[PDB]
């Protein structure tokens, strides 16, 4: 019994001391000591019963004995209490570290997707930028869905620790701000990449549309030389007039696109847009002269 | 028929030629103005303040210098604009009324740092009739508002806002902060500057000896062709007069030695004129005990290099008390709003020193159980103070002072009156 106090004091020394792997083992050891403390409890209960020795009513040290057994009871009960106090503190470290891994995993994920949306690949041709835009829009849809699942999960997990009353939950909250900041940075990056694609697609469409209209305008001009009068007059009014009305609407619609685009650009890029638009208009007007003489128009329009 | 844009951005935004006045919704006061017809393509501009990681080789600040704001990452690494554009970034560096200045550093790639110079400033033409316009009221309005304006024709990778003791420079020099400081170098070719540092009596007393303004020439450890005459004011008396000198280069911490023997100390009306062939920090220390001076000077020099920061004090509460000293930190702190605190006390911006502890005192209200309690102010960090806390009014007033004393009264730095909520017993 006298040694048992020293034996308990040795445990008292081990229990008082200051990555996920360290904490998980830390608690693994500490669980064994608590089970060992229960073994001391078996020793203390009988030792207390033996120390009592009331029936014998011996008095050599009875006053001293009643104090040693009581000190032993205080020694063990306090020791058991201390074992529980550390167990919670160690569990906090494991839970804290376990959650940190996830926050870093999510933070790594955003760095990955950020790289994807960081990519300022404008596109080789109109056929390309269409794939880019119609793919990236799916990538944004997916990221935006699953990303929010995980950030909500980690916030739920982190909210549980802080709401639980963590002794370290000042850096848990710091981590929460850090993650949610970086998350809302990705979504915002995603959007400005989506916009940047739409703008490229709008210009690419104008450039591609310019080639087609210019080709069509001049191509239909070549057909004019081949081109009795009753048959030609009906042929022009019925089909040819409608054909140009359609072609002119395309030129005007292209012209609208030129202007819309013209707001958003400036300098050399703006100059090239004006060059192609002027290119289309010159060919268009050139066709209008040659075509004017042999053209039938209705009185109404 | 179309008009420039105007919106709030966290870190990034798209801008075309039409225009863009963009306020940083994250960091209040952070504004970027792109005039119309200024950028040619549609472009993604990013204005970020670095906190996730430490950049390699951050800007080379000499001793006593310190970053006003954090470091800003620009969006397009080498973006070019035909016209000039405005990037306005809030800082928290106290200038002590023309005593200090702000140097603007830029890194083009991320390796090397140099200073950003702008050719000229014409507000009307650069704005180019921008609808938002509203360039802040005056340079004085900028100074009161703690907003650093950078005018630029192109973005570098990184911009840096640095706070330093003001330097008078040219391409016969003298200080614009302390009059009686002069360096006489024969005229006729490169640029060199001279900075004069003020010294306060109260701060000197806290840590037997008297001291002059620290005279410094920015390009230190440089040997001129011929010796240069130096004129320095004479500190009041307490041979007792001594001249201190430091030749440590660049970022390296200063080293002080006594050069009284190597220096003919001519006198010209409350001044000391002398010669020196080498560019270095110079200081006059007047005290009779000669051996003590350098060590005592070191005790002062360590104090002097500390940089000032316009910080706000904030006091949260819950039925218990949290005291924050913050500079750009998120107001309505997330941990508190989570733990059901409330913002019972705000403060006006008051100058405090980084790395220097500020002591907390409560007058007329409950005290902590505790051994007085204290925290230091680290710039751009969240400085958190927890608190374990008659029956008429719960009002109380608490003060924040640099000095610990009850022997004599020391003037306070901040004084926040506070009132509790009494939701439930604690």
């Amino acid at each position: 019994a006298a040694e048992a106090e020293a034996w308990m004091s040795e445990q008292e020394l081990y229990m008082m001391s200051e990555d996920e792997q360290s904490a998980v083992s830390m608690l693994k050891k500490h669980q064994i000591l608590e089970q060992a403390v229960e073994d001391y409890a078996e020793t203390v209960h009988q030792l207390s019963k033996t120390s009592r020795a009331l029936v014998a009513d011996s008095h050599p040290e009875s006053e001293r004995i009643s104090m040693r057994q009581s000190k032993v009871d205080k020694l063990y009960a306090g020791l058991k209490d201390l074992a529980e106090e550390r167990r919670g503190k160690l569990d906090e470290r494991h839970r804290l570290f376990q959650l940190n891994r996830e926050v870093d995993d999510l933070e790594q994920w955003i760095a990955e997707r950020e790289v994807v949306a960081g990519s300022h690949e404008l596109g080789q041709d109109y056929e390309h930028v269409t794939m880019l835009q119609e793919r990236f829009r799916e990538f944004a849809r997916d990221t935006g869905n699953i990303g929010q699942e995980r950030v909500d999960t980690v916030n739920n997990m982190a909210d549980e620790l802080i709401n639980s009353g963590h002794s370290d939950a000042a850096t848990i909250a710091e981590w929460k701000d850090g993650l949610n900041e970086a998350w809302a940075d990705l979504l915002e990056l995603i959007d400005t990449r989506t916009q940047i694609l739409a703008a490229s697609y709008e210009l690419h469409k104008f450039y591609h549309d310019a080639k087609e209209i210019f080709g069509r305008i001049q191509d239909k001009h070549k057909k004019l030389p081949e081109e009795n009068t009753v048959e030609t007059l009906q042929r022009m009014h019925t089909t040819f007039e409608h054909d140009i009305q359609a072609l002119g609407t395309q030129v005007r619609q292209l012209q609208e696109d030129a202007a819309r685009l013209q707001a958003a650009y400036a300098g050399d890029k703006a100059d090239d847009i004006q060059k192609r638009e002027n290119e289309v208009l010159e060919a268009w007007k050139s066709l209008l002269d040659a075509c004017e003489g042999r053209r039938v128009r209705l009185v109404d329009t | 028929v179309s008009s420039p844009v105007h919106s709030g951005f966290l870190v990034s935004f798209m801008v075309d030629a039409r225009g863009g006045s963009m306020r940083g919704s994250r960091h209040h006061g952070m504004r970027i103005i792109i005039p119309p017809r200024k950028c040619t393509a549609p472009t993604r501009i990013t204005c970020r303040l670095v906190k996730r990681h430490k950049l390699a080789n951050p800007p080379p600040m000499v001793e006593g210098e310190g970053l006003a704001s954090r470091l800003v990452e620009m969006g397009p690494a080498g973006a070019q604009f035909l016209g000039p554009v405005i990037v306005e970034i809030p800082h928290f560096g106290s200038m002590r009324g023309k005593e200090r200045e702000l140097i603007v550093l830029r890194s083009e790639n991320g390796e090397t740092w140099k200073e950003h110079q702008f050719d000229s400033k014409n507000e009307d033409l650069s704005e180019l009739l921008n609808g938002m316009d509203e360039e802040l009221d005056s340079p004085e309005e900028l100074g009161t508002k703690r907003i650093c304006r950078i005018i630029t024709k192109d973005f570098p990778q990184y911009f840096a806002v640095v706070s330093r003791i003001k330097q008078e420079s040219n391409q016969i020099l003298s200080s614009t902060t302390v009059p009686l400081v002069q360096a006489s170098f024969p005229e006729g070719r490169i640029r060199v500057g001279l900075q004069a540092q003020p010294v306060p009596e109260e701060t000197v007393k806290k840590i037997k000896a008297t001291f002059s303004p620290i005279v410094t020439v920015e390009p230190r450890r440089r040997k001129f062709h011929k010796p240069i005459t130096m004129t320095i004011p004479v500190p009041p008396p307490s041979p007792s007069l001594r001249l201190l000198c430091s030749i440590t280069g660049g970022t390296s911490p200063a080293q002080w030695e006594d050069i009284t023997g190597t220096t003919p100390l001519t006198f010209i009306k409350d001044c000391v004129s002398f010669t020196t062939n080498v560019s270095a920090r110079f200081w006059l220390a007047d005290c009779h005990q000669v051996l003590e001076t350098v060590g005592l000077a070191s005790q002062l020099y360590r104090e002097l290099i500390c940089v000032p920061y316009m910080a706000k004090f904030v006091v949260f509460a819950k039925t218990s008390l949290r005291c924050f000293c913050m500079t750009d930190d998120r107001v309505d702190k997330t941990l508190e709003q989570q733990e059901n605190f409330e913002e019972v006390a705000r403060s006006k911006d008051i100058e405090v020193l980084e790395g220097k502890p500020i002591y907390v005192d409560c007058y007329g209200n409950l005290a902590p159980l505790t051994q007085q309690l204290v925290f230091n102010f680290y710039s751009f960090k969240e400085n958190r103070l927890p608190f374990s806390i008659t029956s008429q009014e719960p009002c109380g007033r608490l003060s924040f002072l640099k000095e610990p004393t009850k022997g004599l009264p020391q003037t306070a730095v901040c004084n926040l009156n506070i009132t509790l909520p009494a939701h439930k017993k604690a």
